[PDB]
């Protein structure tokens, strides 16, 4: 855990697709949730009861960490991607949110450059993964099939 | 500094004052913080085959 | 499992030729052509339905889906007369069409 | 980028089995899966006979050579072979070497000049 | 998000099937768990914990959102349902908990109607959801299956 | 709910991992999960506002057992097993973490002893098992399968 956090953030997507198990490790679990699961008591304990403006301080960064990984996992289950790390969809790209062939992306750009290029896209993108997945459970509902 | 002095081109420093955040400025000055934002899409070949 | 019309073109420079494919099945996106010119291996030209091959000139182009594929060639050169195949991708058999030919006059 | 070279006999008669390798210049066999041959028969076309995953030896052939051919390499000697049993005339064709590269990021062929083969 | 969140309600259970990931959306994000998730400081914070009783009854509205969502998501798994809005079983219908047909139903009665003719009904057949899915997997671990 | 919690805890390993659904209902739903989702207001919670260290310790439990069932989901995402009491994978027996056939463990130990024999090999079977799937998703990225 952590060996690597970020170490694929300078490579190009195609190596950097290779250590997505090594960022999703890190969303859940920082140093105060390895301590507040520990068998022992942790001890430090007492301080933030005594004092709770501590106490609220650090529920309030291990509730956020909680919704954000939810809602991240709430997306990929309405996309249709219930766990997988890479999964594939039936939403066309559309040429015009980039315009670059994937022997440019893949082997020249890093995740961050690709970030910054289609961040205002990401909406629209987002919209029609949703609309695409309403669609197949329609065709799904269908005894007949394709 | 002072300010500017005169034709000769000199300067003038004094100790300063300011606010206390300055000595914390002396070591926190390397680092910064990030949020991490795992989700993003990008074109492939493959296609969601429907089964 | 795929069939190619008509067997041959014969089309004057410049002009732009068409030929169709028709699967038995869908074969969904995954369809693939090639050039074979004589005394050559076929070369690949379009995959994917309308992604074109690197080197591949942009005289070169297609569509289609499911079961209905069209390969189109506008401006029709001399250094294009050969023998194009439609090529199943989308299922084990990998099963090719039979070729067809264009000709230049 | 590879070169693939074909070689083996130009003529087989009736029940014996035909034996075609390639070799390959450039890259590795042992890796690199998708190492394949194709027939080309006069009257009929194209169509594949099988291919090689070179980094597990596991093959596929087509359904209509099932209990008839078999594909596997030499790994040293970084080439590959074609061995069909029970050769007939109806198998006179030409045989291609051919690398198929299919990838969701990339794809590509190359092939080799082939080796046309005679069957009695 | 909330362009028509409860937009199905007075439709028919038929139609009303076909707008599930509109209230899906709205399960685990309220304003609040927006405004915790700006890239900028929310200001309002410190208000939260000068005043600790209130720091303490926005948490409290927050850790419930995730865990209802956490429960429902939880039986969904149990019953052999990871992801998917909608989900076939093996659990046949008793004809006692409801006696109308198909064409009754799916046309003529909206969600609120029905879920005030079945509702003590709900915990039969949510035990026999869980004892299907767990005859499944002892036929799972039989490598003869069916 | 709650009617055979550890029941199986002296059984055989076999026979225990039919109940496995018994103890999974029980990490989300202690008794103050359930009065927190009360249609009527609970009532207690003005003591947990006016007294504000009650009322962080009572969050503190909440908010972790959320965090510790979330962290079990995770990684059965990251090994490939999404949903599943029970998942096969590819890592093989290495037969120095235990020595023993299937007719010996299965029906002769209970979990609890099993834990107790393997527990210093956890890290590197759960090790394998994330390989394992890093490995799968590089074999799917293959059009040409196996
Ligand atoms: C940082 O950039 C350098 C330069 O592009 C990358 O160097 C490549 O490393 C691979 C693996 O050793 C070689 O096969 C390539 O030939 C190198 N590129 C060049 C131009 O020589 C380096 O890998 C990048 N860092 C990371 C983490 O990806
Ligand atoms: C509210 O009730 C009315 C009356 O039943 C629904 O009206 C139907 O609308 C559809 C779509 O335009 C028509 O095809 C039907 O013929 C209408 N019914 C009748 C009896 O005329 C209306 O759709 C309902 N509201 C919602 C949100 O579903
Ligand atoms: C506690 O241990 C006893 C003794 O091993 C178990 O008794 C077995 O019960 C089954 C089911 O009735 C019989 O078929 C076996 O023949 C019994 N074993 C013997 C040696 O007679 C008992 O089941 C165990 N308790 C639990 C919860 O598993
Ligand atoms: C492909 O793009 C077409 C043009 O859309 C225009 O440009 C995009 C980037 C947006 O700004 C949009 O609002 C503009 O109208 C669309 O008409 C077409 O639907 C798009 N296809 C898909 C799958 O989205
Ligand atoms: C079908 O219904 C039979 C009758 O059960 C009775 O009515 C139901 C509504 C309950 O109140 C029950 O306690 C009563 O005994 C059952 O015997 C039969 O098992 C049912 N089938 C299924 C799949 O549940
Ligand atoms: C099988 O075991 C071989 C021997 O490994 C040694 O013993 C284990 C228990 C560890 O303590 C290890 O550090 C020692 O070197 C391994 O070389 C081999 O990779 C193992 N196979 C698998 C799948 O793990
Ligand atoms: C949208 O993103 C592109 C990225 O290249 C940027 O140049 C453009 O200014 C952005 N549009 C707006 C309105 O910010
Ligand atoms: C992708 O675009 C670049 C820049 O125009 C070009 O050099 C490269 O050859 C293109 N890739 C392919 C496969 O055509
Ligand atoms: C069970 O539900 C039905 C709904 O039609 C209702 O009439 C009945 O009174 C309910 N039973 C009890 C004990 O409340
Ligand atoms: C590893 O586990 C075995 C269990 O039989 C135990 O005997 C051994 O002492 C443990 N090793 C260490 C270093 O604790």
């Amino acid at each position: 855990v952590f060996l690597g956090f970020l170490g694929a953030a300078g490579s190009t997507m195609g190596a950097a697709s290779m250590t997505l198990t090594v960022q999703a490790r890190n969303l859940l679990s920082g140093i105060v949730q390895q301590q507040s699961n520990l068998l022992r008591a942790p001890e430090c304990q007492q301080h933030l009861l005594k004092l709770t403006v501590w106490g609220i301080k650090q529920l309030q960064a291990r509730v956020l960490a909680v919704e954000r990984y939810l809602r991240d996992q709430q997306l990929l289950g309405i996309w249709g991607c219930s766990g997988k790390l890479i999964c594939c969809t039936n939403v066309p790209w559309n040429s015009s949110w980039s315009n670059r062939n994937l022997s440019e992306i893949w082997d020249n750009m890093t995740w961050l450059q690709w970030d910054k290029e289609i961040s205002n896209y990401t909406q629209i993108i987002y919209g029609l993964l949703e609309e695409s997945q309403n669609q197949q459970e329609k065709n799904e509902q269908d005894l007949l099939a394709l | 500094r002072d300010g500017g002095s005169t034709n000769s081109t000199t300067e003038t420093f004094r100790p300063g004052g300011g606010d206390m955040r300055d000595n914390w400025r002396s070591e926190l000055y390397k680092y910064k913080v990030v949020k991490i934002e795992p989700l993003g899409v990008a074109p492939t070949r493959c296609k969601r085959r429907v089964v | 499992r795929m069939t190619q019309s008509p067997a041959i073109l014969s089309l004057s420079p410049g002009e732009r030729a068409t030929l169709s494919c028709r699967a038995s099945q869908s074969v969904d996106s995954r369809l693939a052509w090639y050039q074979q010119k004589p005394g050559q291996s076929p070369r690949l030209l379009i995959y994917d339905v309308s992604s074109r091959a690197t080197g591949i000139p942009d005289r070169f182009s297609g569509s289609g889906s499911g079961t209905e594929f069209t390969l189109t060639i506008s401006s029709l050169e001399p250094e294009d007369v050969a023998v194009y195949f439609c090529h199943q991708e989308n299922d084990w058999p990998w099963t090719f069409g039979q070729g067809t030919k264009v000709e230049i006059k | 980028e590879v070169q693939l070279v074909e070689s083996g006999p130009g003529l087989v008669r009736p029940s014996e089995t035909l034996s075609l390798t390639c070799a390959v210049s450039g890259d590795s066999i042992s890796t690199n899966n998708g190492w394949s041959w194709i027939r080309q028969t006069p009257g009929k076309g194209l169509e594949w006979i099988g291919y090689i995953n070179g980094r597990s030896g596991s093959t596929r052939y087509n359904p209509s050579l099932q209990s008839r051919v078999t594909i596997s390499t030499d790994t040293s000697g970084n080439q590959f072979s074609l061995k069909v049993n029970s050769v007939t005339a109806a198998d006179t064709a030409k045989y291609y070497c051919a690398f198929f590269w299919s990838t969701y990021y990339k794809r590509f062929d190359v092939w080799g000049p082939g080796v046309r083969v005679t069957v009695s």
